[PDB]
């Protein structure tokens, strides 16, 4: 029967409660039809209106604002409403939802006759409760109040076409994958050798010293520059363990345990690396615990690679990326790498206060995304790699372990659809949040937590 | 080359008895879970302050158009979608004259200014309770713009909030925290393209973080979990420096989320332990942990009554058996007990092949019986956008001790993330437990005397 009420107003201009208005009265227990709710197109929406109108209807709404006066939608729809109205000898058809703010009135219609003169200026829910009594006055049938409908229409036209949806993704990681280890690690004999009192860090091989074993992978005479004295030395001091079994959880004893052989591989594994960086010869730049590598000025071409930049400027401040690097062997035995941004007054000298460093930083990483950090790293990578397989590592005379150049690829099981949003998500998030304590007030405190 | 997997995302409980995902579309559509209709809320501030207050009750009462609600949902009116009501007129409030709220400004030092703002905040909310019931039990107090420029930025001239919070736990009354700089937008402005903030483009959204987080201080629920089992605890635990002196005492806390008697969670954070000797450990003596565990179990006996199944006590350090020890001596033998870290010092990043739009959320990353990665910060299709300014950084939940499940554990961890009521965000970056840890962990150091009892979240933060 006629319990299908209606409307139709400015929706493509100004439709930000439509949705909430049809969402709330379906809730409540009634009937409608609209033109941009429903998956419809609109090259025939005043033709399916008039259309639905002379098949089933029994109310109307409109919503008057500025931008449903210079349209000639509006009044033809008035018109047809009124014409309809006349045929059907009712006094009590259209309601006017006057949400305008600037304007009060504009165009004076016949259609008052049938309408009332309401305010919703200043509120909204004293309108609902008005139009509640509209439709008491006359008895609407109406439905029962339930919102299990509303909710399910709720995932029929607000998003949800868009949700995630089973889709084959490939992600690729930070970590770098080894394809040839280490057969046997060596365990020398040093005790009085080795004296106890001379730092580590200086050594040109790996090695990581503990009570009196040296856990190393070169020779014991590759350490001949450093200590003259390492020719007088027998072969059988050395103790040979497989890595293999330490890997497998298999190797235990009192003389080394499988929990603790793991965390002295790890400290060799950084060393090389920070070897390996020097080896290339790029500035050095320690920031808290954890060193990012970057590379000057004057040092590639056009001070980029590939087909990306990598020593960029902005403004007088020239804008560098750097890359900090770490090991972790518990999961697989392989590298982490992570990515920074530093900043430079000349290209050559740096500035000892981090503050308008860290400021330079947000500035420039705020209008950053995905591609211009992936690409980035992975040109990175590449420039680092030594052959068109896998870059090596030095440890000693003949030890060569190859890690992979490719990251580590997944294969996400699911994904989402972006039909047309690609660049509209950008343009939004430009302008973020810069407050105080409202909001958000330890972000710096948060970035530099790194105070031990 | 490995392989991870993806968890459904939980739903949160609305009006009618009915969960959905969105937060802003679900309360207005439906509504909070109960119905509470008389608030006289009030204000302490000054003449300017009032008309501030007044104008942006006007703003509120009419429509907020925002910029595109594909991306952000706009605000359906107040009481349209809250179902309370109030009016320009009929708010009970107690404001200050402007020499007495101007007396000393200028002052540097926060503790000083401070002592003297709460004491003239509460001195005039706990006065104005005893003469009519259930009158005045909402306020909106807005501090003075000169605070904005003279306490956070550490008095300076470019033309802290848990204090007067924390300190009123005696008195067992609640308060919304307000600024005239976040109400009036449009005023303080020049002729310039962006005069100090303008945030013309984001308006639904100021009326959304003003509304639902001052409507939950009104003794009322908005919305709460629609799957959690029965018989869990949660009892997170913060560590951190003490600002009043030397020895940090490394002072506790905790937080703990659990079910009642039919469909609903309690929303409830207790204070239990004191401090501990020495400065860095970030773990606790077994004679503390007994009353930790004690007040807890004492609390779910006299709110609840039965017998718990599992407690996943979550932290940020890492655990040990000094705690664990006293622990697992007070818990009963049908409850199970599970510690649980969760640090955020694991740099990772992932990236797909191509395209602006990142990694979702939600997707995990199983190793072993021991730890896990979870991505809570990303992509999700309501919002169109990525929840991060950069590329994001997942996660690092590992179980200390017990058994539990990962795939039960990290269900638990994305749940519990979205139970933010101090906003009406989709998601936030970390859990509730976790995201609130550093509020509640400043918010105990304002007062360490007085032992608080087992009381509800509600007068935190």
């Amino acid at each position: 029967m006629r319990n299908k009420i209606f409307i139709s107003h400015a929706t493509p201009d100004d439709n930000d409660f439509t949705r909430w208005l049809a969402l709330k009265l379906i809730g409540l227990g009634y009937e409608v039809w609209c033109d941009i709710l429903f998956l419809d197109k609109g090259v025939d929406f005043w033709s399916n209106i008039e259309k639905v109108i002379r098949e089933d209807t029994c109310k109307f709404l409109l919503v008057s604002s500025s931008y449903s006066n210079q349209r000639e939608g509006v009044l033809k729809e008035l018109a047809v409403a009124a014409k309809v109205k006349k045929q059907l000898k009712d006094d009590k058809f259209i309601i006017p939802l006057a949400i305008d703010e600037q304007l009060s009135y504009d165009d004076i219609n016949i259609d008052i006759v049938r309408l009332n003169a309401i305010d919703f200026k200043m509120s909204w829910a004293r309108g609902l409760k008005d139009i509640l009594e509209a439709f008491e006055k006359q008895k609407v049938p109406k439905e029962v109040a339930d919102a299990s409908k509303s909710n399910l229409l709720y995932q029929q036209i607000f998003l949800h076409d868009k949700s995630v949806i089973e889709k084959e993704e490939i992600y690729d990681s930070n970590w770098l994958s080894i394809l040839s280890f280490p057969e046997e690690l060596r365990f020398h004999e040093y005790n009085w050798m080795l004296p106890k009192r001379f730092d580590v860090r200086e050594l040109t091989f790996p090695a990581v010293r503990y009570k009196n074993y040296l856990c190393t992978f070169a020779w014991a005479y590759d350490f001949t520059y450093h200590l003259p004295k390492t020719e007088t030395y027998h072969k059988s001091k050395t103790i040979r363990i497989p890595t293999e079994e330490i890997l497998s959880g298999s190797y235990d004893s009192n003389f080394i345990r499988n929990a603790e052989c793991k965390r002295l591989i790890v400290q060799l594994l950084n060393k090389a690396f920070e070897l390996r960086m020097k080896d290339k010869e790029v500035q050095e730049y320690e920031m808290s615990n954890k060193t990012a590598y970057w590379l000057e000025k004057g040092k590639l071409e056009k001070d980029k690679f590939e087909k990306t930049m990598l020593v960029g400027k902005q403004k007088d401040k020239n804008w560098h990326f750097a890359i900090s690097g770490a090991s972790k062997l518990y999961p697989f035995p392989v590298l982490m790498i992570s990515s920074h941004i530093f900043f430079t007054a000349d290209g050559k000298k740096l500035i000892d206060s981090s503050s308008v460093q860290h400021s330079s930083r947000r500035r420039q990483g705020k209008n950053w995304w995905n591609n211009t950090w992936r690409t980035k790293l992975l040109a990175f990578i590449k420039y680092l790699s030594d052959d068109d397989t896998s870059f090596y590592l030095e440890m000693g005379s003949e030890e060569k372990v190859f890690v992979s150049n490719e990251p580590v690829k997944f294969k996400g099981n699911v994904s989402y659809n972006i039909p047309e949003k690609n660049t509209l998500e950008e343009e939004a998030e430009l302008s973020g949040f810069n407050q105080g304590e409202d909001i958000e007030e330890l972000e710096e405190l948060i970035e530099n937590l790194e105070a031990e | 080359m490995k392989e991870l997997i993806y968890i459904e995302e939980p739903k949160i409980l609305f009006a009618h008895g009915q969960k959905c995902t969105d937060a802003r579309d679900g309360l207005a559509l439906f509504g909070p879970l109960n119905n509470l209709y008389g608030i006289k809320s009030g204000v302490i501030g000054t003449k300017q302050g009032l008309k501030i207050f007044r104008d942006y009750l006007d703003h509120i009462q009419k429509p907020i158009y925002n910029s595109n609600s594909i991306t952000r949902p706009m605000f359906p009116g107040f009481e349209a979608v809250f179902d309370c009501k109030w009016e320009s007129t009929g708010i009970t409030f107690k404001e200050v004259t402007n020499e007495d709220i101007g007396k000393f400004l200028y002052n540097s030092s926060t503790h000083k200014r401070t002592y003297d703002l709460v004491s003239l905040f509460i001195d005039k909310i706990i006065s104005a309770n005893k003469n009519e019931d259930e009158n005045v039990d909402v306020w909106f107090v807005i501090v003075p713009d000169e605070i904005y420029k003279y306490c956070r930025p550490n008095s300076v001239l470019p033309k802290f909030h848990d204090q007067f919070k924390a300190r009123l736990l005696k008195h067992t009354i609640p308060t919304q925290i307000f600024r005239e700089s976040t109400l009036a937008w449009r005023d303080f402005k020049n002729a310039f393209g962006l005069p100090i903030r303008d945030f013309s483009k984001i308006e639904g959204h100021l009326a959304w973080t003003i509304s639902t987080a001052a409507f939950y201080k009104a003794g009322g629920k908005p919305w709460k979990l629609s799957d959690v089992r029965n018989g869990v605890c949660y009892l997170g635990l913060v560590y951190k420096k003490v600002e009043k002196s030397k020895n940090p005492r490394n002072a506790c806390c905790a937080a703990q989320m659990f079910l009642d008697n039919g469909d609903g969670t309690v929303f409830k954070g207790e204070v239990g332990p004191w401090y501990n000797p020495k400065n860095g450990q970030y773990h606790l003596e077994p004679k503390e942990a007994k009353a930790l565990l004690s007040q807890s179990l004492q609390s779910y006996k006299e709110q609840i009554g039965e017998y718990p199944k599992e407690v996943f006590i979550h932290a940020k350090t890492r655990f040990n058996h000094q705690e664990w020890d006293a622990f697992l001596e007070v818990t009963p033998k049908e409850t199970n007990l599970v510690g649980v870290t969760i640090s955020k010092t694991k740099p990772l990043k992932l990236y797909k092949t191509e395209g602006d739009y990142t990694i979702l959320r939600g997707n995990a990353y199983v190793v072993n019986e021991r730890s896990a990665f979870l991505w809570t910060v990303g992509y999700v299709p309501k919002i169109q956008t990525a929840l991060s300014m950069e590329v994001p950084n997942p996660l690092f939940i590992e179980i200390n001790k017990g058994e539990a499940d990962i795939k039960q554990v990290l269900k638990d961890i994305l749940s519990l993330t979205k139970l933010n009521y101090n906003a009406c965000i989709f998601a936030d970056g970390e859990p509730v437990t976790l995201r609130f840890a550093d509020k509640i962990g400043e918010i105990l150091t304002a007062s360490t005397d007085i032992k608080t009892p087992p009381l509800a979240f509600k007068y935190y933060i």
